[PDB]
């Protein structure tokens, strides 16, 4: 309905550099694969065997989000009907939080349907329009507590138009979700009801394009896959340092898929000894990070060695519970 | 859209105090009939304010091309403080940035040595030849006088990089008449040298 | 998602010079033509004589040794200068010798004089009599190849 135009400004968040202080205690965040669910109803080899539930997932996780992919199983009813009735009430007793993932593709998409390119002036509704869709669509239609745009494409980078379309859905989300939102007024992530506009994206800031969106997100998950080190993640967070404080970076690490091909071996052998942990347990220098994240929490544990490349296994949630207790600095 | 191009200072202002050594954002293709140009600058990440614009330059073909020159301390371009310039304008998605510094690395002092012309070279209708080599960070001067009065005809290289990381390069002044009679001084400016300034002479 | 001419020493030896998103050819005014991150032979006479969409430059077509200065002598470094000047065509080729090639040796870009010429520096066992070299190679030299020593 709104017709303001959506702003290309800031650059860079109202605050940034390291924090020593945030309002929001670190949170860990997990990234959840819906389509090796057991409520999910996926000619699959693996059509038995799915072990994992969401809520198996420990009861420290701070939020988990919702990874759906459609095209990975053949009907999810059951588990939005097992989510609806099961899952989604024994995370909020829990007070895990739950949002879900959109990747940037879909988005780019969407906004290319409605005709629309990449300039200052520009029909100011169209943008607002998608935004509003996908916010029913995937947080209000199951009273979730926020969307995750993923943004890996290194086209948005690369041209000025893309860059526009994602700053101006990024605007128009932010006036869903987010610091910006005014449904959010004298609420801080973690009380009750607050709505998150989290971006994920590459760990190079000038890939990740987070000048885009720093002003408009409460988080920034940078896919640390491949690090490991202290030093690594010291070096990414000073290329992000100058867009973003430090309360909204959050380092991650991927645990090992099934026929993957990626191979990424920051959270494979011991916990006490794992890269994983070291991101776990780092801290900006003189600051704060916003938390630690983890990709494919029913994976947590396994390797690309043996069976582990082409079976599914249970897991103990031990890496999960071990960041937990570094980034907090508190014992489960 | 439009794109932005930052320049360093000339080296002869940043290496004499008597100076006054600027640091250059050229802001070009500003087509679209809506322009106007924001500039930040920036001093190793710290906004500084003492910068001067307005320099608006037409040039038709669609476009527009603002300039803004910041003027830096000698000392601070010297110690290898990092200037950056920010570019704002509502046809951009996020503004522009860009950063421009001394060349890292340990200073280090040219060594200047006179060459007369070669006997085969007096046949023709001579050059006298000036080698700058050994010194860090490309930024150097290079003039030619005699008797106390400049030179003019003279060209020099574009220093070259040498096997060691150092940089080098030659200065030929063409000339007879006072080189006949025994008359020459080539002065190189550099950051590592005493006072940034030596003279090396060459006679008959 | 063109436009570079060949390399220097190519055209000057009888050696072969050659010519030039993931939406991943087609000039003398003819069909013997022909790297994800993270060419055309062309006659030596052909270049030689002036042969989305560009030949030698056009125009009409002196080497000294120095020696290093006395100041030069100190410590570990001296200098053999090579200025070849009164060029046309930037394109040149320079390099060292004292029968065998030396390669601790530099040459600066051509610079245009203010005649309209060019001109450049080289920069490269001589105590004891040995005899170094700087060979040019342009068009317009006899038989392209031309040497100038230097020595003690």
């Amino acid at each position: 309905l709104s017709n303001a135009p959506l702003a290309a400004s800031p650059g860079q968040a109202d605050k940034v550099g390291a924090q020593a202080t945030c309002a929001a205690k670190p949170i860990f965040f997990g990234y959840y694969r819906t389509w090796r669910d057991k409520a999910i109803e996926l000619g699959d080899k693996w059509k038995d065997k799915l072990h994992t539930k969401l809520t198996d997932i420990p009861e420290q996780v701070d939020m988990v989000s919702l990874f759906h992919v459609p095209d990975n199983q053949k009907s999810d009813q059951r588990f939005w009907e097992t989510f609806d009735k099961e899952y989604h009430p024994t995370l909020k007793e829990r007070g895990t939080k739950v949002v879900r993932t959109i990747g940037a593709k879909l988005l780019l998409n969407k906004i290319k349907e409605k005709g629309l390119y990449g300039q200052s002036r520009e029909d100011d509704s169209k943008y607002r329009e998608i935004a509003h869709e996908v916010y029913e669509e995937y947080v209000a239609k199951h009273n979730l507590d926020g969307l995750d745009v993923a943004m890996a494409l290194r086209e948005v980078e690369k041209y000025t138009n893309l860059r526009w379309q994602l700053r101006k859905i990024m605007g128009a989300f932010s006036e869903l979700m987010g610091p910006k939102a005014p449904g959010n007024a004298g609420k801080k992530p973690g009380d009750d009801g607050y709505k998150y506009l989290i971006y994920d994206t590459f760990d190079n800031a000038q890939l990740a394009q987070v000048a885009l969106v720093a002003d408009v997100v409460d988080y920034v998950l940078a896919q640390t896959y491949d690090k490991g080190t202290e030093e690594s993640i010291t070096r990414v967070w000073n290329g992000f340092r100058d867009k973003i404080n430090s309360c909204q970076f959050l380092a991650g690490y991927a645990h090992p898929e099934e026929n993957d091909t990626n191979r990424f071996l920051t959270a494979i052998g011991d916990v006490d000894t794992s890269g994983a942990m070291n991101v776990a347990a780092w801290k900006p220098e003189g600051g704060e990070k916003g938390g630690t994240f983890a990709y494919a929490l029913d994976r947590d544990g396994r390797t690309y060695d043996g069976d582990d490349l082409t079976t599914l296994k249970p897991t103990d949630f031990a890496f999960t519970k071990r960041a937990i207790e570094l980034t907090k600095g508190i014992s489960l | 859209g439009p794109s932005v191009f930052l320049f360093p200072p000339k080296p002869k202002d940043t290496l004499m105090i008597s100076r006054t050594p600027e640091v250059t954002c050229v802001v070009v293709d500003v087509s679209h009939e809506d322009p106007e140009v924001k500039f930040n600058w920036y001093v190793d990440g710290v906004e500084v304010h003492n910068a001067k614009t307005k320099p608006r330059e037409e040039q038709y073909n669609s476009t527009y091309r603002v300039v803004s020159v910041l003027t830096v301390l000698h000392q601070d371009w010297l110690n290898g403080k990092e200037y950056k310039c920010k570019v704002s304008n509502k046809a951009l998605p996020a503004p522009i940035e860009k950063t421009i510094s001394k060349a890292k690395g340990q200073p280090r002092e040219p060594q200047v040595y006179t060459l007369p012309p070669s006997r085969d070279e007096l046949t023709k209708n001579v050059s006298l030849t000036c080698l700058v080599k050994g010194f860090y960070p490309s930024d150097i001067a290079v003039e030619w006088s005699s008797n106390g009065q400049p030179e003019n005809n003279y060209k020099t290289t574009p220093p070259v990089l040498d096997s060691d990381g150092s940089f080098f390069l030659y200065s030929k002044l063409t000339v007879k008449s006072r080189w006949q009679q025994g008359n020459f001084s080539c002065s190189v400016m550099h950051e590592a040298l005493h006072n940034h300034y030596t003279q090396k002479s060459l006679s008959l």
